[PDB]
């Protein structure tokens, strides 16, 4: 239950807020599934309740998320894949400052 | 014993494309046989250790890179920024190639070739080898496609299994927590009733 | 512009191998161009839909059967037990192929070819096409091998990840039970203390 209060949104859809644009991510899909299995909350639709955002090796979408978070009342944090792997390996949450 | 076939353009006849076939046993150091064909006439030559060694010694270059340059040139291994120009004089049957870098020519090697009295045999052998290579590549591609399909099926099954596991864990957790909240609510109701009674 | 290259042994000259190149636009039914070469000279010919239909009508059979027989014969699609004999009369340039099953034969097809004024060009084109096909097949095989290696690595990692998840799932329930026990016991101890106070 170490991710109960950390909802995570994945960049596995080419078009945000569109369920018909599902990708075929190999590592990203299973990583999101593992995060959900470990207690984290995954939402397919980017709403105001999102708290953390995970983006794969595709850096083209960083600008879009950085623009979207500006309008949002609360700004989420962009993290890389090493954060989740390290957190699972150590069984304890890692600081996002080293993985922002 | 292996060989490589490449397309070579001559400065004398740039429009027409010739075929260069280089055959070697294990490594170019021991030697190699080069055949030049145009579809009607054929030339054949061989290079053994002595000639390559003498050419390397004369050029005053380390023998470790002469073989590499020869491989890059004659096996169509030249890079985007590397250009090699070949010249084969038929009158004297003399073959030689240079490297065009920074707008300056530079000789690499020179060979003396001999005409082949039976051009048909070499062309037939080239075509047969090409067909055999095509067949082998097709068989390998079919086997690889079968393996890829099997691996994809396995991956899909594994993903489904993981989905099942996560769903089961979530269901178990929610059920247990629901039971616990019910029991704790009953206990808290009993505590409140006891406190109200004790208030008296 | 589909093309196929095959090798045949003419009865007139059994000591040498001839190459048959069949090129068709969309399907064999529409028509095809056949080129027969031996490394020195080439003979080209064309067969149109009209000729195929006339031959099929002469056989008194549907187009499908004749097309299948032609595919098996010319395009080297022969089955485990299928014998075909090709003959090429050079004086009149008449090329006919037949199916042999025991002594009885059958003149499956017969066409007329014409000598080409430029024999080297067609050989060069054939070799170039073969080399291009080899290169494309090699590239495709390399791509598929890389993809298969990546898939294998991913599957290997995911198997262990799923195993660890399953292992933790079992301990989850006992952790939750031991977790509820202590809090329920604390509430019951609170009830005990309240009752002890009320004992007065």
């Amino acid at each position: 239950s170490m991710f109960r209060r950390h909802t995570v949104y994945l960049d596995s859809y080419a078009v945000i807020n569109d369920l018909s644009t599902k990708n075929e991510g190999t590592r990203l899909a299973i990583k999101a599934l593992e995060l959900r299995f470990h207690g984290a909350k995954v939402v397919s639709c980017l709403a105001e309740g999102v708290s953390h955002v995970i983006i794969g090796e595709d850096h083209s979408r960083v600008a879009d998320f950085k623009a979207f978070r500006r309008t949002f009342k609360r700004k989420f944090k962009i993290l890389k894949e090493s954060w989740v792997t390290d957190s699972i390996d150590k069984c304890e949450l890692q600081e996002e400052n080293q993985y922002l | 014993m292996e060989r490589k076939i490449s397309r070579i353009h001559l400065v004398s006849e740039p429009s027409i494309t010739h075929f260069l076939q280089v055959s070697w046993e294990k490594t170019l150091e021991s030697g190699f046989v080069i055949t030049l064909t145009d579809g009607h006439s054929a030339w054949t030559g061989t290079v053994s250790e002595s000639e390559i060694s003498q050419e390397a010694d004369d050029m005053a270059m380390e023998k470790g890179k002469y073989v590499g340059e020869l491989r890059k040139a004659l096996l169509s291994g030249a890079g985007p920024a590397d250009v090699y120009t070949f010249n084969f004089s038929k009158e004297s049957c003399y073959f030689f190639f240079e490297k065009n870098l920074k707008d300056v020519s530079f000789r690499l090697g020179s060979f003396n070739l001999e005409k082949v009295e039976n051009p048909a045999e070499v062309i037939r052998e080239l075509i047969c080898y090409c067909l055999d290579t095509i067949a082998e590549n097709q068989a390998k591609n079919e086997h690889l496609q079968k393996e890829n399909e099997r691996l994809l099926r396995d991956w899909n099954d594994v993903q489904g299994r993981f989905e099942k596991c996560v769903s089961a864990k979530e269901a178990l957790e929610t059920d247990l927590y629901k039971r616990f909240i019910l029991v704790l609510n009953e206990k808290k109701t009993k505590i409140r009733s006891l406190h109200n009674k004790l208030l008296n």
